């Protein structure tokens, strides 16, 4: 039951949504978003190894906020299969 | 950033204060020179914030309070479950709920209080109860005296326990300012931690317990050979045997096909004939839900880490044109001032009362419940007294923030600022709506029954007659019947069953619920609750709005948050301190509660209560007369008023009997309590003196001078009499009527 | 010590005990004197 | 200081007081500002040597008794889970030199003597060398710390023999092991919890058939 489809949407939504963080496209624990724009970052004093200033949190965040919107896109089955 | 910073042993455990009575007030421990000391030395105890000025004392002691108050529910709540142990027939009551009076209060037999131990069936004898606890003790899976027996000791531990910790967070490790003023964390938590996991540990309990042993008292056992709870979750075979899928561990969860769990956790709605409760199954759903949506809630706002908001950074933001700077600053007055935290909770909490009240009887959540009338009734009427005290309490508690802690230099606003610099018109408003509101809604039922006793019926207000009609309400009920067949795929049935479609739920011969029709006499009805709604909010709100200042005296807020009046001058300034508006509003919340529980007995005994044929032919317990009888005040008097007082009366030399010798203490104090609501003081202080000379006379004059109640304590002892002489009243009259017939 | 004996010695409780032992008293006799309406030893 | 997920309120008072600080502490309990009882760092350093070492302790003992019954001659009385040994009811059970629960109260009040001493010690240092003890008296004075006793009845081979390095190592050794020890003690009671067949059983699985990877079935049953 690895590689369908709760396996690849999990897998690609919380991959993106890490990617996002770490390249600037997310307001993780060091990005604070206004309004509008979010390339407002801005430190907390949670230096870790890495290179980009990601605690144990935005890490731990980003990733949960990509399996509920992997478990919301997916739960909405309502075309592959109300079971399974 | 945020720490756990404390102090260490401020003050000491030593008696050296307990027999110096009044150590905290100045004044108070230098001596009662008078009488009037023993009454000031109860009437400012609990007054913290004048007794220091710095926010960290206060709130050391409200912190210790908060402990005391918990330890007395604990306790309350082991002093129940151990009645319920020890002196109830809560097994004979299991055997068969359908007609077996639940009972769990017996009387010594010395003074011929015997008859007080009336027939309750299976075999005992207690005065009958009606806080409804065995709907809830059947749902948990109670089911033995040993589980009640072993309740009781633990909440005993929990309240010894919670008693400690007050002492010592108190007088040894008190908590410091940066730990209470961060507000952050504790709704972080409180949303997060303590809601959320809660529901998410009763769902626990209610899957893993109550489930499947309520699904086999339905089934029908006596609950003597029912499987042990514990004997359900160590060997799985028996839950296997109910459920199929609950035989498959956690992979369908995890691997996201929740459909199979589809058995045990469902979107049925409605109720479940075999108890007219709800289905377990639902409820369970609900908590489950319900404790996700908290944990996801609860991780809003920055703490220490660098995701999340702050309630400073919220607010400011929302400035509109016509309001102008919006919200900014209000977040240091929500957090410098326990006062206006009390009363925002105060209100939100008697709020949520009255919508508990409202969503119970409508939505029979407990099983078997919904056919013991009395249970039902008394619940709804305490839930809303209930309610009523907090909203009042909220509505003084503000303005005595409004008096005292309130100031521009530091803690301003621009919000409240504008509110304030036009109070005059919605206090206009407001009162003219009340007086509309009043006119067309008491003089339609004046009209009405003088119309009625001038022999021309065919000009009354009714469905047989000039008409009203409550359209708006039809029409929701329409929309809430209809909803479940397209919007709303995933239900059965309606949300509930008293929107206007589908059947009658009857167990026991007996009805629980049905659809609910609306007369004329409902739109009445509704609108003499929203005129007396009105005038409360006109009385409470008035009081808030002119506690710092009115335009008839100056600079009232000097003078103090509650002071009797300011002289007879300029024509008498009697009650102008807001504590005397909370002391005229108190009378009209108690009139609205009460035309509020009257309108619910009688609509319910006389359209969904009563007993259904072996042909299912229903009679209903007051034969159906509200349309037609509700619609004149003398007929209130003769239809429900009078009539259905006589259980109470006849009542002597019965079971029930109790009931009937309240219903004269009930109106006595009633009585008592214009003595005082009446006179004045000078009077009084008169007589005392004549008295005074009486006894000295005969060297018996007491050193504690006796002095005649001070004008607030008056009017405080006054409204108290009466509060108490109406809510027995009702009290009693209820309790007797229902639980005889019914 | 003598710090809770002049609590102790403070009205409120003196008198809850002064009344629940009169009451106890008169619940007695009630007990062992049931109804006990006339004098009947005189 | 191998950081390791490491934070700023563990440096404001992990500044290198512990032997071996690695500096890893995301949440900052200890921060002095106000020093919590029993948050003390000192009492952090004393609390996870205790842990550590009855962690050492427990995962030695709780599977001697099967293990050594594999190929080794213990009889198969004993051949039992540590899980099912009897401390677990639901799993199994054993008939001993006594009944069970006042051997539990007895082993309590045991254990209760030795650590309300070491407690007390701890608030007053060296205190305990003064009342009668039925001799003992001139030992449990200790080593000054009461985190590390030291003295001839502590101390009988004798090490650190004229250092602090070597006492550094031996140390370092110490808080290695008790993690290690913690470690293993949890995996062995979370595959008692899900797997059911024991831990050296668990071994004599893993040593053939790779295919096992039991975090593919994630079977939660008793
Ligand atoms: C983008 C893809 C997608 C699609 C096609 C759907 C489709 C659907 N969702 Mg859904 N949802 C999605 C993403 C999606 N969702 C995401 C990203 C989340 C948040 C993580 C949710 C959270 C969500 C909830 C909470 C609910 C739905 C529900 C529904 C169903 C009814 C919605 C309605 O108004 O009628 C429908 C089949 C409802 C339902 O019951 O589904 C059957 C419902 O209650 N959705
Ligand atoms: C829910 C009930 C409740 C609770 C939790 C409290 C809590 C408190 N009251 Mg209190 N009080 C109450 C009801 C309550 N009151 C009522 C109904 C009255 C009568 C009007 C009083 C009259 C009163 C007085 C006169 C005083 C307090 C005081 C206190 C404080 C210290 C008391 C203490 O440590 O005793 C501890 C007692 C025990 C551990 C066991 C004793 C049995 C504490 C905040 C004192 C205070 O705040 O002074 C600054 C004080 O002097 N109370
Ligand atoms: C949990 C909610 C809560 C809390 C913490 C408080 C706390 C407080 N209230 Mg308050 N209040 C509440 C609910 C609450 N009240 C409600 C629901 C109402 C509406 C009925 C009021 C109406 C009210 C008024 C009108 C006044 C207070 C006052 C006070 C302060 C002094 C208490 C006092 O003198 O009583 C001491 C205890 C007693 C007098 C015992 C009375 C027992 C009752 C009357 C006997 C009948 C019970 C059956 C204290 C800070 C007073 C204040 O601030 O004075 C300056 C004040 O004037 N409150
Ligand atoms: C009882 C459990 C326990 C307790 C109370 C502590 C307590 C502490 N640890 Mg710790 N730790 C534990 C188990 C525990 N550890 C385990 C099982 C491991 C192995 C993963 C570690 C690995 C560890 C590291 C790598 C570090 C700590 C550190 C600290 C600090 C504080 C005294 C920090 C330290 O060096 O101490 C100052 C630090 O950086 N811990
Ligand atoms: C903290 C260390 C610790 C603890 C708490 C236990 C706990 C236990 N061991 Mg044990 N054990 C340990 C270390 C430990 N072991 C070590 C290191 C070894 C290797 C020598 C053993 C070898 C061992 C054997 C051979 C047996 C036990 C047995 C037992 C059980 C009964 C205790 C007993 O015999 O009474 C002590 C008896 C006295 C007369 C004193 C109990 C679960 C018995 C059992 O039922 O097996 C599980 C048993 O026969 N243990
Ligand atoms: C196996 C790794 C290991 C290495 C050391 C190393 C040391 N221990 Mg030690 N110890 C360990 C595990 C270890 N301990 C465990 C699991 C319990 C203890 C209980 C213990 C006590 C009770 C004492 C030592 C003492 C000592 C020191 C001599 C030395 C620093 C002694 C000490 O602290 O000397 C100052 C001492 O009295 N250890
Ligand atoms: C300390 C090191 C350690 C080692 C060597 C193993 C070794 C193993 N684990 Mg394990 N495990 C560990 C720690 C460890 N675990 C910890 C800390 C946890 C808690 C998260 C678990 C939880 C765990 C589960 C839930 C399962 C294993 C399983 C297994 C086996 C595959 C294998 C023997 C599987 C098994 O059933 O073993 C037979 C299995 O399903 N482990
Ligand atoms: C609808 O109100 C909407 C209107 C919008 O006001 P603003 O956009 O200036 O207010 C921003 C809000 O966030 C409140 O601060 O509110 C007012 O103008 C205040 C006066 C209400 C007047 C109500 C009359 C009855
Ligand atoms: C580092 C850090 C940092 C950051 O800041 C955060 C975090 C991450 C959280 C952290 C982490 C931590 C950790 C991991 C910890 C661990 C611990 C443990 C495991 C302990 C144990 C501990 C453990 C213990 C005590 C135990 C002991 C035991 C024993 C003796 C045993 C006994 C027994 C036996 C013999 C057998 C029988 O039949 C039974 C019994 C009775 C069972
Ligand atoms: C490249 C690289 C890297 C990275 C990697 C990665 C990419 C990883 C990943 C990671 C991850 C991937 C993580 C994750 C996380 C996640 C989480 C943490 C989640 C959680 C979840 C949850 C908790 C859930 C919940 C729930 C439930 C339970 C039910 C209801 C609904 C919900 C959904 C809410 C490293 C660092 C190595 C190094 C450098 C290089
Ligand atoms: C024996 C005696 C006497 C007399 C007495 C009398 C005559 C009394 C009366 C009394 C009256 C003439 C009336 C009364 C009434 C009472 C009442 C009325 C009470 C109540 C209480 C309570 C406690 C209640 C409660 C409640 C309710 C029911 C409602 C709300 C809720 C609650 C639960 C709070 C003489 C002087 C010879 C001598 C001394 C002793």
């Amino acid at each position: 039951y690895i590689g369908s489809s709760t396996n690849l949407i999990m897998v690609t939504t919380t991959t993106l949504m890490l990617f996002a963080g770490r390249f600037g496209l997310a307001p993780s624990a060091n990005r604070k978003a206004t309004a509008g724009l979010k390339l407002e970052a801005r430190e907390s004093g949670l230096q870790t190894g890495d290179p980009a200033g990601f605690t144990l949190a935005d890490t731990l965040a980003c990733g949960a906020v990509g399996h509920i919107m992997g478990v919301g896109i997916v739960l909405g089955l309502k075309n592959t299969g109300v079971l399974d | 950033e945020v720490k756990i910073v404390v102090d260490r042993d401020p003050v000491k455990t030593s008696f050296e204060e307990w027999a110096r009575p009044g150590h905290f007030s100045r004044t108070l421990a230098k001596g009662p020179d008078t009488t009037t000391w023993i009454w000031n030395l109860h009437a400012d105890a609990h007054d913290f914030d004048s007794h220091t000025g710095d926010l960290e004392e206060i709130s050391r002691k409200v912190f210790s309070a908060h402990f005391g108050q918990l330890s007395i529910i604990f306790l309350w709540l082991s002093g129940m479950y151990f009645h319920g142990a020890r002196f109830s027939n809560y097994e004979a009551w299991l055997s068969d709920p359908t007609h077996i009076g639940p009972s769990a209060q017996v009387v010594w037999p010395i003074v011929g209080q015997e008859i007080l131990n009336g027939d309750v069936g299976g075999g005992f004898r207690g005065i009958q109860i009606t806080s409804g606890f065995f709907q809830l003790w059947r749902a948990s899976g109670i089911t033995s005296e040993l589980q009640l027996y072993c309740t009781a000791i633990g909440a005993l531990v929990f309240a010894a326990l919670m008693l400690f910790a007050g002492w010592f967070h108190y007088h040894k490790a008190a908590p410091k300012l940066a730990w209470f003023q961060d507000v952050e964390s504790m709704l972080n938590h409180h949303l997060a931690g303590l809601l959320g996991l809660g529901s998410l540990s009763w769902a626990g309990h209610q899957i893993h317990v109550s489930l499947p042993i309520n699904q086999f008292l339905d089934a029908g056992v006596d609950p003597k050979e029912i499987p042990l709870p514990h004997e359900f979750i160590l060997n799985r075979d028996l839950l296997a045997q109910l459920y199929p899928s609950f035989a498959e561990g956690a992979t369908p969860f995890f691997t996201l096909n929740w459909s199979k769990y589809a058995e045990f956790l469902t979107f049925r709605g409605g109720l479940d004939p075999v108890t007219g409760g709800l289905w377990l199954t639902d409820i369970a759903h609900h908590h489950l839900a319900i404790a996700i949506l908290f944990l996801i809630a609860g991780h809003m706002y920055r703490t220490n880490w660098g995701i999340g908001h702050g309630l400073k950074d919220i607010l400011e933001a929302h400035k509109g044109p016509f309001t102008g700077q919006g919200h900014k600053g209000l977040y240091e007055i929500l957090t410098t001032s326990w006062h206006a935290q009390l009363s925002l909770n105060l209100a939100m909490l008697g709020s949520t009362t009255i919508v508990v009240a409202h969503h119970m009887y409508s939505m029979p959540p407990y099983p078997y419940l919904a056919t013991d009338y009395g249970t039902q009734l008394s619940l709804f009427t305490h839930h809303m007294w209930i309610g009523g005290f907090l909203i009042v309490g909220a509505a003084a508690h503000a303005a005595i923030f409004m008096v005292r802690d309130y100031d521009p230099t530091t803690r301003y606003n621009d919000l409240l600022d504008r509110v304030l610099r036009h109070r005059d018109a919605i206090i206009s408003h407001l009162n003219w709506v009340c007086i509309f509101l009043g006119f067309h809604s008491f003089g339609l039922y004046i009209h009405n029954d003088t119309m009625s006793a001038l022999g021309r019926p065919q000009d009354m207000f009714s469905d047989t007659a000039i008409q009203l009609q409550p359209i708006f309400a039809q029409w929701v009920q329409n929309i809430h019947a209809t909803a479940p067949g397209v919007t709303a795929p995933g239900a059965t049935t309606s949300t509930s069953l008293t929107w206007g479609g589908g059947e009658l739920v009857a167990v026991g011969g007996k009805v629980a619920l049905l659809p609910i029709p609306l007369g004329t006499a409902d739109f009445l009805v509704h609108h003499i609750h929203a005129f007396t709604i009105h005038v409360t909010v006109l009385i409470l709100l008035k009081g808030v709005l002119f506690a710092r200042s009115s335009r008839l005296i100056p600079d009232k807020a000097n003078l103090g948050f509650r002071f009797p009046c300011d002289g007879p001058g300029r024509g008498g300034t009697c009650q102008v301190s807001a504590w005397d508006h909370v002391f005229l509003g108190l009378f009209w919340m108690y009139n609205a509660i009460s035309v509020v529980i009257f309108h619910f007995s009688w609509k319910m005994q006389s359209d969904v209560w009563g007993t259904i044929s072996d042909q299912g032919v229903v009679t209903h317990i007051t034969g159906g007369n509200f349309a037609q009888s509700s619609i004149t005040i003398n007929g209130w008097l003769r239809d429900f008023l009078w009539a259905q007082a006589s259980q109470v009366i006849q009542s002597y030399g019965s079971s029930l009997s109790a009931y009937g010798l309240f219903f004269l203490g009930a109106h006595f104090v009633w009585a008592f309590s214009l003595m005082f609501l009446f006179s004045g003081r000078g009077y009084w202080q008169e007589l005392i003196e004549s008295i005074v000379w009486a006894h000295n006379k005969l060297k018996v004059a007491p050193a504690t001078q006796p002095r005649a109640l001070s004008i607030i304590q008056g009017r405080a002892v006054g409204v108290t009499h009466y509060l108490l002489g109406g809510i027995a009243t009702t009290w009693a009259f209820f309790l007797a009527r229902i639980i005889a017939v019914g | 010590m003598r710090d809770i004996k002049t609590y102790l010695s403070v009205a409120p409780v003196l008198s809850t005990l002064w009344f629940g032992a009169l009451a106890g008293l008169l619940i007695e006799i009630n007990r062992l004197f049931p109804d006990a309406l006339s004098f009947p030893f005189f | 200081r191998q950081l390791w997920f490491a934070s700023k309120q563990s440096l404001t008072y992990l500044d290198g007081t512990l032997p071996g600080d690695f500096g890893f502490d995301p949440l900052g309990l200890s921060d002095p500002e106000g020093t919590g009882g029993f948050i003390e760092p000192r009492w952090l350093a004393y609390g996870e040597i205790f842990n550590g070492r009855t962690a050492m302790m427990g995962v030695v003992g709780m599977i001697a008794p099967e293990a050594l019954g594999k190929v080794g001659l213990v009889p198969p009385e004993t051949a039992i889970p540590w899980f099912q040994a009897g401390a677990i009811p639901p799993a199994g059970t054993y008939q001993y030199w006594a009944d069970p629960y006042t051997l539990f109260v007895f082993e309590m009040a045991l254990i209760g003597f030795a650590e309300h001493r070491r407690l007390q010690d701890w608030y007053n240092p060296g205190s305990m060398g003064k009342q009668y003890f039925l001799g003992l008296e001139k030992y449990l004075g200790g080593s000054g710390d009461p985190a590390y006793p030291g003295g001839p009845i502590f101390n009988p081979l004798g090490f650190g023999t004229k250092s602090e390095k070597e006492m550094k190592e031996l140390k370092l050794k110490e808080i290695k092991n008790g993690r290690l020890a913690m470690l293993a003690f949890l995996g062995m009671s979370l595959q008692a919890i899900f797997t059911g067949v024991g831990p050296f059983q668990n071994l004599l699985d893993h040593l053939s058939d790779p295919v096992n990877n039991n975090i593919l079935t994630s079977l939660k049953f008793h």
